[PDB]
C-alpha cells in the first residue's frame, strides 16, 4: 500500500468539496495523497497507462516526422541548387519552398535540441497529426511490412477491404468545384 | 481517438483532430483516479462470471454478466459525480451511442479493458462536452 | 524454490521493501481486505435488499465491493 | 530446490568440505562426519522451515489483536478536547458505549 | 512479419545466457575448491590454474558472442513492439499479448526479466572491458591471488542481474555488490605499496555515495511501498521529497562516477591500482552509477532547476582539463581524461529523459573503449619500460614503433576526429548544449577540446618522440600479438560502431 | 461477497438490459476463458520449444567452434604450428580447418533465421 | 490510521521498530562472535595493538575471515551488518526522521572508516605464527573452524535468508502490546 | 619573464648545479609481490633525480595554513576558486534567456511517464 511522509508546514488546507478543514502537518497518508501529490506529471493524465504509452510513442514519431519534413525540404533545396543554375535560382526559390523552409524553423521542428518545449496542447496536436497520417495510410493498408505487423488472414482481409474501398472511390463521381 | 470526421470530404474517410479542453482533461483524469477501483472490479467480475457460467449447461448461463451491472452502474455514477441519473441506462442521448459501443466492447466482443475504457471515457467526455458548467 | 515458496516475491525484497506494513497485508491480502470491509459488506447487502425492494438508498450506493 | 531435507543435506556436505579446507586437512579425513553433518543439517533446517511457517501463522493471528490495540490506543492518544470533536466523537462513543458490553 | 518466435527467442536467449555464465562459474569454482586441500596454485605445469584461466576466458568470450546475438534479438523485438503499439489506431483493437514462462530453468530471484538498450549497452561494455582486463591481469595473478580469476565472471553475473531486473531493491543491491570484488582486487593484486592506502580511499569515497543512494532508496521505499519500478507512475512525490531525492541520488552516484570535487579517490586508485584492473575500473565501474542515476531520475518526477548539477559537471570538466597539462605521469593523465569524459557524460543526463540520453549512452560506450585503450597503452609502457613517468620515459617510437603508432592513433581518436563514436557523442552533446546555453557550450568546448587536449597531447608526444639514449642494455622489443590485437580491436570498435542502427540513437 | 448470481431474476431487469448483459457466442466465451483470442497456448509452447532448441544449438555450436579453434591454433609458435600442420594428415587438416568455421557459421545462420521471417504466407504477386 | 465512516484502517505495524532493533542487536552479536572466534582460534598474547592486526596475516582461512568480519562490522553492502544498518535507515525514513537519518549516516561513515583503517595494518611483511603449539605442532581447532565457517556463510548470505529472521523477530515482538 | 633569482613567488627549479640527493622516495612493492618479467626481466638502475621528481608531487604539502591563497598568484587563485560560481551564474543567465524566449530550460523533463528508452513492456499469462 502507498504511504506518506510526515509534513512540517503549519498551513491550513480547505477542501470545499468535502467541506472540511485540515492542517498540513496533521495529514495522514490518505489525506496527503488526496490533497498533496495529486498534481499531474504528464501531458495527458486522463489517458490510461497503455493509452499514454501509445501517446508518447506517437509524439516521438511526430517529432521525428517534423524533423523528416525539414530534412526533405533541405534535400529538395540541394536538388534545386544542383539542377538549376544560380541565375533564376533565387527567383524560383522565392516560392512555396522558401516559405516552407522558414515555417519549419527550430520553434516548429526540434532539429538537434535536447527537448522540444511543447505544451500539452501542442503535444496533443502533434499526436493528432500523426494519427491523421496513420488513418490515411491505413485506409489503403500501406503499413503491412513497415509501421505494422499482421498475419496472413489479416493481410488477405485488408487486401479485400482496400480493393472494395478503391472500387468505391473510383466509382464515385468527381467533386464539383 | 480525439479525431473528428470531415463532413465534406472528397474521399470516403477523412478525419481532423481536436484537443479536448483543459477542464475536460482535468475532470477525466480526476474521475479515473478516483474510480479506477470500479474498472478493475468490472474486469475481475467479467472473468469470474465467464468462469462460473461460461458453459452452456450451467444453471446461471441465462443470467450472464448481470452481477457486473452493479459495478458498471457504480462506475458510471462515480465518473459522472452521481448526476445525470443513477444508472448507465439513464445515460443522456449524447453519450448513448458511446455507451452502446462500450457495452459491445466489454460484453459482446469481450475486448480488452484497455480498449473498452476508451469507449467509457468517450461517454464521460461526451457528457462533459454537452454540459460544461454542470460538472466542472 | 523452497526458501521462497512461502511467498511469490523474493526473500530480499520481502525483507527490505516491506517496512512497517502488516504481514496480514503482505500474505493473504484478501482476508485483510475482507476484514477491513466487514461492515461495508453488510451495508452493501442491506442496500441490495432495499434495491430489490421499492426503496433506494443513495447513502451506501458507492459501496460496491468485489474484493 | 523444493525439498528442505535435500537442501540441508547439501548444506551439510558443503559445510564439511569447507571445514576440511579451512583446517587444511584432506577432504577425506573423518569420513563418518559427512553423513552425520548431512543428517543434522537436514533435520535442523526441516524443523526451522516448520517453525518459520508456524511463526508466520501465529504472527498473522496476533496482528488481528494488535489492530484492536491500535484502534483503542489511537482513541486514548487523542489530545484533550479532541475526543468529543466531530472527527472522533462518534468513534469515541462507539468504543465507550457499544463495546461496554461487560 | 514480426512473429512470436522472435519474441520468445529473445527472451530465452536473455534468460539463458545468465544461467550459462552461472553454471560455468559454479563448475569452475567446484573444481577449484575440490581439487586441492588449499586453494593456491601448485607451481607446476599440471596446475588447475591453467584450466581455470581457460574456463574464465572462454566462458566470457562465448557469453559475449551469445550476448551479441541476444542484443540483436532485443533490438528487433523492441523495434517491432514499438511498431505494434504505434501502428494500430482502431479503438476496439489493442495489443495485449501475454507470454508464458519456460519450464526448464527458474526465474532468478523470482523476477521477470526486463531489458533496455542502455542496460544492454552497459552489459556489452562489461563483457568487452572484462575480457580486456582479465587478459591484462595474467602476469599479476600468481600463486596466492588465483582465486581472483573469477572476479570478472562475478562482475558479469552482477551486471547481468543489474540490467535484467525490474525491481528497485534488486537494482540497488546489484549496484552495491560491486564494491567487494573491486576492493579485494586492488588490495591483493596491486603491486605498488601505495595500493594499500588507495584501496581504503576508494572504499570510503565510494561508500559515502553508496550511503547517499541508500538514503534515497529508503526515502522511495518507505514512502512508496512498491518495488516494481513502474508503480511510481501512480504516486507523485511532493516538492520537498523530490528535491531531496534528486540531490541525494545525484551526489551519491557522482561519488562513484567521478565528479568535482569527488575524484581524489579516483586519481589515487588509478595511480596505485593494477594496470589491468584500472582498465576495468575506468571503463565500466563508473558507468553503473550513470545507469542507476538515469533510471532513478527518469522514474521520479523532479520540479527543480538542474542549473546547480550542470554547473557541478562543467566545473569538473574544466578542472580536469586544466589539470591535464601538469601531469607527467601517463596513468594519472589518463585518469584525468577519464574524469573529464565521465563528467561530460554525467552532464548529458541533467535534462531528465530528454534526447540527451542518447548522446550520453554513446559517449559512455566510446569513453569505455577509449579509456580501455589508453590504460592498456600505459600498461604496455610500464611493463616493457619499467616506469610510467615522462621524465624516465622518452623516445618510445624509435625502439618500439608499434607502441608509438598506437599512442599517436590513440591521441588522434581522443581528439575526436569525424568517423568515430567519440565525434558523434561530442556532436550530440554540443548540439544540445548550444541551444540549452550557447555561452556555456562555448566555454566547455573551448576548455575541454583545446586546453585539456593540449595538456593531454604534450605528455604523450614527449614520451613517444625523442631519443632513447639511456639504459641501452635494457630496452624492450615491441608489442606482442595479444597487445597489438587488443589495440586493433579497440580502434575497430571505435570506428565501426558509428554504423550501428540509428533507431536507438 | 455480494457479487453473485444468487437473488437475480430476469423478470426484474428489462429486456434491453438482458440483451445488453447477454452472454456472447460459445466460441467467443471459450476464447475469452482460455485467453486464446489472438494466439493459442499451444502456439506459445511451440514458440518456446523452438526458442530453447535454437539457443541450445547456437550455444553448443559456438562452444565447439571456439574450443576447436583454440586447441588447433594454440600448439606453439608460428614455425611449430606450421610444421605440425605439415605433418598433419589430409583429413586431419581438413577437419582442423573446417570444424571451427562450420560451427560458428551454423550458429550465426541459426541466429539470422529467427530475425529473418521468410516463412510468411503472404508471399505473392 | 484512517477513518472511513467510523471504520479504522491501519496499514502500519507498530511492533516493527522493536523487531528491527532486535535484528540489529543479533547481527552485531553474530559478527562480534565471528571475530572473537577467529581471535580465540589463535594465540591471544599476540594481539595487543592496532598494529598487531598484521598478526592476522596467517593462512587464507584466518586472513579472509578477519577481512570479511571487519568489512561486515563496517557495513559493506553484501555482508550482514549492512542488513541491520539499511533496515534501521529504512525504519527511520518510514518514521520520517530526516535529522536522525543524517546523524545515523555521519556515525555510520565515521565508524566505517574506523573499521576499515585496520585493513591497512593487516598487511604484513611475512606470514605470522599466531597458533599455540601442542605436541610440538600448531594446534588448530576443528570445532572453532567449523563454527567460524558457519558464521562466515551466514555473514555472506544473510540477505538471502533475512526474510525468515525478520518474520521470526516480528512474531516475537508482536506479543508486546505497544 | 621568469628567472629563478627574481621569481620570488612563482617557484621553479634553480639553475645552479646541485649534488645528487642522498635520500629520496623510491618505488616500493607489496610484500611477496610477483615480479614483472616482460622482455627478459631486465631492470636498470634508476636515476636519483628522476625518481625524486617522480615521487615529489605526491608528497608535496603546504607548510602553513593559508599558504594556498598566497602561493602562485592571488588573483588567479581567487578566479580559479570562484570559477564554479561563475559557471552557475552564467547558466542562470542563459536560463533567463531560455525562459524569456521559450527554448530548452534547465529542468528534468518527464515526457515519458516512467517509460524507459526502448524498454520491453510485456505481461505474462
Ligand atoms: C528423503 C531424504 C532426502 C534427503 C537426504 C537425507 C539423508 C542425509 C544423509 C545421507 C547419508 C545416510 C547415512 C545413513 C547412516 C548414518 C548413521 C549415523 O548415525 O551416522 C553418524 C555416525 C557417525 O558419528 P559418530 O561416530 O557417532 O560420531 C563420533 C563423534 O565424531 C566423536 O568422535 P570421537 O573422536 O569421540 O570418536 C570417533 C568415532 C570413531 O568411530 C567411527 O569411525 C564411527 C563409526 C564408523 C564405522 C561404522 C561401521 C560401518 C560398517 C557397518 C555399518 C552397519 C551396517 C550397514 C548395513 C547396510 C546394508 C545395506 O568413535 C566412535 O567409534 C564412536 C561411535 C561408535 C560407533 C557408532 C556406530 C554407528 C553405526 C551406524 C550405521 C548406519 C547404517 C545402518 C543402516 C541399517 C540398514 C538395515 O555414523 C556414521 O556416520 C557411520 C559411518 C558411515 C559413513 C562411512 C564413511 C566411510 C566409508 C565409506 C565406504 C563406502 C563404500 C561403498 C561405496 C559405494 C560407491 C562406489
Ligand atoms: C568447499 C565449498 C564448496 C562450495 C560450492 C558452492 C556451493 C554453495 C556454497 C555453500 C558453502 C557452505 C559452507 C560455507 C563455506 C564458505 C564459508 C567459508 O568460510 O568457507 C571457507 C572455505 C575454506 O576456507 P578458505 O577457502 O581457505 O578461505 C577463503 C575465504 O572463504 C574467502 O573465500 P572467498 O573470497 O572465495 O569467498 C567468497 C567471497 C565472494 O563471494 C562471492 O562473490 C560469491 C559469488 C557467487 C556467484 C553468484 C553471484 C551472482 C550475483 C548476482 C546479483 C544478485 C543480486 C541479488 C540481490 C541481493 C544481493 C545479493 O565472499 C563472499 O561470498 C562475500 C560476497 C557475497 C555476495 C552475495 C552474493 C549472493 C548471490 C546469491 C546466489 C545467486 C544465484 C542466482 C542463480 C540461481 C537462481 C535460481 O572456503 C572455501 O572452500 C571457498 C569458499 C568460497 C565461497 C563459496 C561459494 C561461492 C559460490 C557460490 C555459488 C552459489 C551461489 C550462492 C548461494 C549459495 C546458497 C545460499
Ligand atoms: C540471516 C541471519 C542469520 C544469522 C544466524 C546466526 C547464527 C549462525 C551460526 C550459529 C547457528 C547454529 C549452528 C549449530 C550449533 C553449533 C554447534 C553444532 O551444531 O555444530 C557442532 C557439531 C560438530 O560435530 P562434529 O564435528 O562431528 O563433532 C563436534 C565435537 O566433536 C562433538 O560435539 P559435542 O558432543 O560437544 O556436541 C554435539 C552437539 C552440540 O550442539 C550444541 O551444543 C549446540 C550449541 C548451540 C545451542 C543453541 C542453538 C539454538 C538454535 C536455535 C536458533 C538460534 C541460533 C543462535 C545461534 C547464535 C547464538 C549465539 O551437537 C548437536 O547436537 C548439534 C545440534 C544443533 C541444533 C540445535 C537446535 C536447538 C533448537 C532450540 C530452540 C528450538 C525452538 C523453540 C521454540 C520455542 C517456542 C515456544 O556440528 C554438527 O554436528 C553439524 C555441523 C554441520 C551442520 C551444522 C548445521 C547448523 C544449522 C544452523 C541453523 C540455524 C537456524 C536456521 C537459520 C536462521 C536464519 C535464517
Ligand atoms: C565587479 C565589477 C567588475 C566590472 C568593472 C570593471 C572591472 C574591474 C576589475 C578590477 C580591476 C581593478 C583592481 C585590480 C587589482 C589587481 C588584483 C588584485 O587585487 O590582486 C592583487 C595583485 C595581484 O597579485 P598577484 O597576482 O598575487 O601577484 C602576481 C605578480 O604580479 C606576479 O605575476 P606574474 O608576473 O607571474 O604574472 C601573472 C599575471 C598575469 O597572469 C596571466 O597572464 C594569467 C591570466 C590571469 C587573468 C587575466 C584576466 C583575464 C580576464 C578576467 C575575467 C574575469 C571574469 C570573472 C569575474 C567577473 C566579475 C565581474 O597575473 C595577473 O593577472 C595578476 C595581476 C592582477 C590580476 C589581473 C587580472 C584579473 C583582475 C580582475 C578582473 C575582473 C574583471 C571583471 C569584468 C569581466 C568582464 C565582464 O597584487 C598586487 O597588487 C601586485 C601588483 C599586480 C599588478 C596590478 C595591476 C594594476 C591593477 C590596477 C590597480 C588599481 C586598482 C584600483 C581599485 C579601486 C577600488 C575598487
Ligand atoms: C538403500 C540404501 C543403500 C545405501 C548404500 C550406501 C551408499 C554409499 C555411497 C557412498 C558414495 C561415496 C562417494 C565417494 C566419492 C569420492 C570421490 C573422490 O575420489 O574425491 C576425492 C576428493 C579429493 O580428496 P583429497 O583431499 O584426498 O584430494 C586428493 C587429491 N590431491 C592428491 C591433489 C590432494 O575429495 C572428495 O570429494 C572426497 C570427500 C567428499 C566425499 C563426499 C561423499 C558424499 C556421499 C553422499 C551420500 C548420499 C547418500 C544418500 C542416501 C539417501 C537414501 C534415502
Ligand atoms: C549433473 C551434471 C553435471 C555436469 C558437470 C560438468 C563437468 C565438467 C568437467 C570438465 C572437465 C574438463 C577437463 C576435461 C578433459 C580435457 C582433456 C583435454 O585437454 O583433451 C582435449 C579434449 C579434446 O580436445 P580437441 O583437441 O579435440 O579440441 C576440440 C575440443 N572440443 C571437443 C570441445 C570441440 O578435450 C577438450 O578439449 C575438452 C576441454 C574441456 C575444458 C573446456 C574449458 C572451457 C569452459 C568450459 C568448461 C566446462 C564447464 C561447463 C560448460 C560451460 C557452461 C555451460
Ligand atoms: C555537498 C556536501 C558535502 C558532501 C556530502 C553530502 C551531504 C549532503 C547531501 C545532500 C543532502 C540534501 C541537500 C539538499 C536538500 C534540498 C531540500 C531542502 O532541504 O529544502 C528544504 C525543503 C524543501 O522545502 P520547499 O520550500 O522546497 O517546499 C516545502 C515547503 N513547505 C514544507 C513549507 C511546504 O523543506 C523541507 O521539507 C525540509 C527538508 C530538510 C532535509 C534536510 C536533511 C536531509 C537528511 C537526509 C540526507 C542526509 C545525507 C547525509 C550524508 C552524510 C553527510 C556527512
Ligand atoms: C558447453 C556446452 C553448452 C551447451 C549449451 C547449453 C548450456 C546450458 C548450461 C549447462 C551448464 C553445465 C551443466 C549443468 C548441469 C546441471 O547441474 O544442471 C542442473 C539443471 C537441472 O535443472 P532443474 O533441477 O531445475 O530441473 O539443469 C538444467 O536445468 C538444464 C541443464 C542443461 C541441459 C542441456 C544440456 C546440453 C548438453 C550438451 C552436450 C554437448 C556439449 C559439448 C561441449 C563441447
Ligand atoms: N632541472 C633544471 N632546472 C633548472 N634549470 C635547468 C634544469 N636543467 C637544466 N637547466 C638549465 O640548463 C642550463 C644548463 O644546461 P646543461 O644541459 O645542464 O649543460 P651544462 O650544465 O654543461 O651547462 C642552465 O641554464 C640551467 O639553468
Amino acid at each position: 500500500a502507498f504511504g506518506g511522509f510526515r509534513q512540517t508546514d503549519n498551513s491550513l488546507i480547505i477542501d470545499d468539496r468535502r467541506k472540511i478543514i485540515l492542517n498540513t502537518r496533521s495529514l495522514n497518508d490518505f489525506q496527503q495523497k488526496i490533497y498533496l501529490r495529486n498534481f499531474f506529471t504528464n501531458y495527458r493524465p486522463d489517458l490510461s497507462s497503455y493509452d499514454y504509452f501509445a501517446f508518447k510513442e506517437k509524439l516521438r514519431i511526430g517529432e521525428l516526422f517534423l524533423n523528416e519534413y525539414r530534412k526533405r525540404i533541405n534535400n529538395e533545396v540541394r536538388r534545386a541548387a544542383i539542377l538549376t543554375p544560380t541565375s533564376s535560382l533565387r527567383e524560383k526559390m522565392n516560392h512555396k519552398i522558401a516559405d516552407q523552409i522558414l515555417d519549419l524553423s527550430s520553434p516548429h521542428v526540434r532539429g538537434a535540441h535536447f527537448q522540444a518545449v511543447r505544451s500539452w496542447t501542442d503535444a496533443s496536436k502533434i499526436v493528432n497529426y500523426v494519427e491523421e497520417k496513420q488513418t490515411k495510410i491505413n485506409k489503403y493498408g500501406l503499413q503491412f511490412p513497415l509501421l505494422g505487423n499482421m498475419t496472413e488472414e489479416q493481410c488477405a482481409s485488408k487486401e479485400d477491404e482496400v480493393y472494395q474501398r478503391l472500387l468505391k472511390e473510383m466509382q464515385k463521381p468527381p467533386k464539383k468545384a | 481517438m480525439f479525431l473528428n470526421p470531415v463532413k465534406d470530404s472528397e474521399f470516403d474517410d477523412e478525419v481532423k483532430g481536436f484537443v479536448p479542453s483543459e477542464g475536460e482533461v482535468r475532470f477525466v483524469a480526476n474521475k479515473n483516479k478516483e474510480c479506477g477501483y470500479y474498472l478493475q472490479g468490472i474486469e475481475q467480475c467479467r472473468r469470474k462470471m465467464v468462469q462460473l457460467a461460461g458453459d452452456s449447461s450451467s444453471q446461471f448461463h441465462s443470467l450472464g454478466f448481470l452481477p457486473c451491472k452493479r459495478l458498471v452502474d457504480a462506475h458510471y455514477r462515480c465518473m459522472t459525480d452521481d448526476k445525470f441519473g443513477s444508472t448507465i441506462e439513464e445515460v443522456p442521448e449524447i453519450g448513448l451511442d458511446s455507451a452502446q459501443k462500450f457495452f459491445d466492447c466489454t460484453f459482446q466482443q469481450l475486448k480488452p479493458m484497455q480498449s473498452c475504457r476508451r469507449f467509457f471515457d468517450q461517454v464521460v467526455r461526451d457528457v462533459y462536452r454537452a454540459n460544461g458548467s454542470q460538472l466542472i | 524454490g523452497v526458501w521462497s515458496n512461502i511467498h511469490p516475491t523474493d526473500k530480499v525484497t520481502l525483507s527490505f521493501a516491506n517496512i512497517g506494513r502488516p504481514f496480514r497485508l503482505i500474505y493473504r491480502p484478501e482476508i485483510f481486505l475482507r476484514d477491513q470491509q466487514a461492515k461495508f459488506i453488510q451495508l452493501e447487502k442491506e442496500h441490495i435488499e432495499k434495491s430489490k425492494k421499492g426503496e433506494f438508498v443513495e447513502t451506501t450506493s458507492p459501496l460496491v465491493l468485489w474484493n | 530446490m523444493s525439498s528442505m531435507l535435500i537442501w540441508g543435506a547439501c548444506f551439510g556436505l558443503f559445510t564439511r568440505a569447507a571445514a576440511c579446507k579451512a583446517s587444511m586437512i584432506p577432504l577425506t579425513t573423518s569420513p563418518w562426519k559427512y553423513p552425520k553433518y548431512m543428517i543434522v543439517s537436514a533435520v535442523t533446517f526441516y524443523y526451522f522451515d516448520w517453525y518459520r511457517r508456524m511463526a508466520l501463522e501465529q504472527l498473522c493471528y496476533n496482528e488481528e489483536k494488535l489492530e484492536r490495540y491500535q484502534i483503542r490506543a489511537k482513541l486514548q492518544s487523542l489530545k484533550i478536547g479532541e475526543e468529543l470533536s466531530d472527527a472522533y466523537r462518534e468513534s469515541f462513543f462507539e468504543h465507550a458505549v457499544q463495546k461496554n458490553n461487560i | 512479419m514480426f512473429n512470436l518466435n522472435t519474441i520468445y527467442l529473445s527472451r530465452i536467449f536473455i534468460e539463458f545466457n545468465f544461467y550459462f555464465l552461472f553454471f560455468l562459474f559454479l563448475i569452475s569454482s567446484i573444481i577449484f575448491y575440490f581439487s586441492k586441500i588449499i586453494s593456491i596454485q601448485n607451481l607446476n605445469q599440471n596446475s588447475v590454474f591453467n584450466f581455470l584461466k581457460l574456463a574464465n576466458i572462454f566462458g566470457i568470450l562465448i557469453s559475449f558472442f551469445i550476448h551479441i546475438i541476444s542484443f540483436w534479438f532485443y533490438c528487433i523485438y523492441s523495434y517491432n513492439l514499438s511498431l505494434n503499439i504505434f501502428s494500430d489506431i482502431n479503438l476496439y483493437n489493442s495489443n495485449s499479448i501475454e507470454l508464458l514462462n519456460n519450464s526448464l530453468l527458474p526465474n532468478y530471484f523470482k523476477s521477470n526479466i526486463t531489458i533496455d538498450f542502455f542496460g544492454l549497452i552497459l552489459l556489452t561494455l562489461a563483457y568487452i572491458v572484462g575480457f580486456v582486463s582479465i587478459l591484462a591481469l595474467d602476469t599479476r595473478l600468481y600463486w596466492k591471488n588465483i582465486k581472483y580469476i573469477f572476479s570478472f565472471t562475478i562482475f558479469l553475473l552482477i551486471v547481468y542481474v543489474y540490467v535484467t531486473v525490474s525491481n528497485i531493491l534488486l537494482f540497488f543491491m546489484c549496484y552495491e555488490l560491486l564494491l567487494i570484488p573491486s576492493f579485494l582486487i586492488v588490495y591483493f593484486v596491486s603491486p605498488s605499496r601505495r595500493a594499500i592506502q588507495a584501496s581504503l580511499y576508494f572504499v570510503i569515497w565510494t561508500q559515502l555515495g553508496s550511503l547517499l543512494v541508500l538514503i534515497a532508496i529508503s526515502y522511495i521505499i518507505s514512502i512508496t511501498n512498491t518495488y516494481e519500478f513502474n508503480d511510481l507512475k501512480y504516486f507523485n512525490f511532493t516538492n520537498s521529497e523530490s528535491t531531496i531525492i534528486i540531490f541525494l541520488i545525484f551526489l551519491g552516484f557522482g561519488f562513484k562516477a567521478p565528479i568535482w570535487p569527488f575524484h581524489y579517490w579516483l586519481t589515487k586508485t588509478h595511480v596505485e591500482a593494477p594496470s589491468g584492473f584500472s582498465i576495468y575500473l575506468s571503463g565500466f565501474l563508473v558507468k553503473t552509477a550513470l545507469y542507476g542515476f538515469y533510471k532513478f531520475n527518469t522514474s521520479i518526477f523532479i520540479d527543480i532547476d538542474s542549473s546547480i548539477f550542470i554547473a557541478i559537471c562543467i566545473m569538473g570538466v574544466v578542472d580536469s582539463s586544466l589539470k591535464m597539462w601538469g601531469q607527467t605521469d601517463l596513468k594519472k593523465l589518463v585518469a584525468y581524461g577519464t574524469i573529464q569524459e565521465m563528467n561530460i557524460i554525467y552532464l548529458a543526463f541533467c535534462w531528465g529523459d530528454s534526447c540527451a540520453i542518447l548522446g550520453g549512452i554513446l559517449f559512455s560506450a566510446t569513453h569505455a573503449f577509449l579509456s580501455a585503450l589508453m590504460f592498456f597503452l600505459v600498461d604496455c609502457i610500464y611493463r616493457r619500460y619499467h616506469t610510467r613517468s615522462l621524465v624516465e620515459v622518452n623516445g618510445i617510437l624509435h625502439i618500439t614503433p608499434n607502441l608509438g603508432l598506437s599512442i599517436l592513433f590513440m591521441l588522434v581518436f581522443f581528439s575526436g576526429i569525424p568517423g568515430t563514436i567519440k565525434f558523434i557523442s561530442e556532436f550530440y552533446i554540443f548540439s544540445g548544449l548550444l541551444e540549452a546555453s550557447p555561452f556555456i557550450c562555448f566555454i566547455l568546448m573551448l576548455v575541454a577540446n583545446v586546453l585539456g587536449l593540449i595538456g593531454f597531447s604534450k605528455s604523450w608526444f614527449n614520451a613517444t618522440f625523442g631519443m632513447p639514449k639511456k639504459n641501452t642494455k635494457y630496452l624492450p622489443m615491441d608489442l606482442s600479438f595479444k597487445e597489438s590485437y587488443i589495440i586493433l580491436y579497440c580502434f575497430f570498435f571505435l570506428f565501426i560502431f558509428s554504423y550501428f542502427s540509428s533507431i536507438f540513437f | 461477497m455480494n457479487i453473485s448470481y444468487t437473488g437475480l431474476k430476469l423478470e426484474d431487469y428489462s429486456d434491453e438490459v438482458i440483451r445488453k448483459y447477454k452472454f456472447p457466442n460459445s466460441n467467443e466465451l471459450e476464447r475469452f476463458l482460455n485467453r486464446e483470442q489472438t494466439l493459442t497456448v499451444q502456439q506459445h509452447k511451440s514458440a518456446i520449444k523452438l526458442a530453447q532448441q535454437d539457443f541450445f544449438a547456437v550455444a553448443g555450436l559456438l562452444s565447439v567452434g571456439s574450443l576447436s579453434y583454440i586447441f588447433y591454433n594454440s600448439v606453439g609458435g608460428k614455425v611449430i604450428r606450421d610444421r605440425i600442420r605439415a605433418s598433419r594428415t589430409k583429413a586431419q587438416k581438413v577437419i582442423v580447418l573446417a570444424l571451427a568455421f562450420v560451427a560458428n557459421a551454423a550458429a550465426l545462420i541459426i541466429a539470422r533465421n529467427a530475425i529473418t521471417a521468410h516463412n510468411f504466407g503472404w508471399q505473392a504477386a | 490510521m484512517s477513518i472511513f465512516s467510523n471504520i479504522w484502517i491501519n496499514n502500519d505495524l507498530n511492533s516493527y521498530g522493536l523487531s528491527i532493533l532486535l535484528l540489529n542487536i543479533i547481527n552485531y552479536l553474530i559478527v562480534f562472535m565471528l571475530i572473537l572466534s577467529v581471535i580465540l582460534l589463535t594465540n591471544l598474547s599476540k594481539f595487543k595493538s592496532l598494529n598487531q592486526f598484521k598478526e592476522f596475516n596467517s593462512y587464507n582461512f584466518i586472513l579472509y575471515s578477519l577481512i570479511f568480519s571487519l568489512l561486515s562490522m563496517a557495513g559493506i553492502p553484501p555482508l550482514l551488518g549492512f542488513t541491520g544498518k539499511f533496515l534501521a535507515i529504512l525504519y527511520s525514513s518510514f518514521k520520517s526522521q530526516y535529522l536522525l537519518i543524517l546523524f545515523m549516516t555521519i556515525l555510520n561513515i565515521f565508524g566505517m572508516y574506523f573499521y576499515i583503517q585496520n585493513l591497512r595494518f593487516v598487511v604484513k611483511k611475512n606470514k605470522s605464527s599466531i597458533l599455540n603449539y601442542k605436541n610440538y605442532y600448531v594446534n588448530i581447532n576443528y570445532s572453532i573452524t567449523l563454527n567460524i565457517i558457519l558464521l562466515n556463510f551466514f555473514n555472506f548470505f544473510g540477505i538471502l535468508f533475512l526474510s525468515d529472521l525478520i518474520i521470526i523477530l516480528n512474531y516475537i515482538s508482536s506479543y508486546i502490546y505497544i | 619573464n621568469y628567472h629563478y633569482d627574481f621569481c620570488g613567488r612563482a617557484y621553479m627549479g634553480n639553475p645552479a648545479v646541485q649534488s645528487p640527493p642522498k635520500e629520496f622516495f623510491n618505488y616500493h612493492y607489496v610484500p611477496d609481490n610477483y615480479p614483472d618479467a616482460l622482455s627478459g626481466f631486465r631492470i636498470a638502475y634508476r636515476d636519483p633525480f628522476e625518481v625524486q621528481h617522480v615521487f615529489a608531487y605526491e608528497n608535496w604539502e603546504y607548510q602553513y595554513d593559508g599558504q594556498w591563497w598566497s602561493m602562485g598568484s592571488l588573483a588567479c587563485n581567487v578566479l580559479f576558486f570562484c570559477t564554479p560560481l561563475f559557471l552557475y551564474l552564467i547558466l542562470q543567465v542563459e536560463e533567463l534567456n531560455s525562459e524569456k524566449r521559450g527554448g530548452t530550460s534547465n529542468k528534468f523533463y518527464h515526457n515519458n511517464a516512467g517509460f524507459f528508452h526502448f524498454q520491453i513492456y510485456d505481461n505474462k499469462q
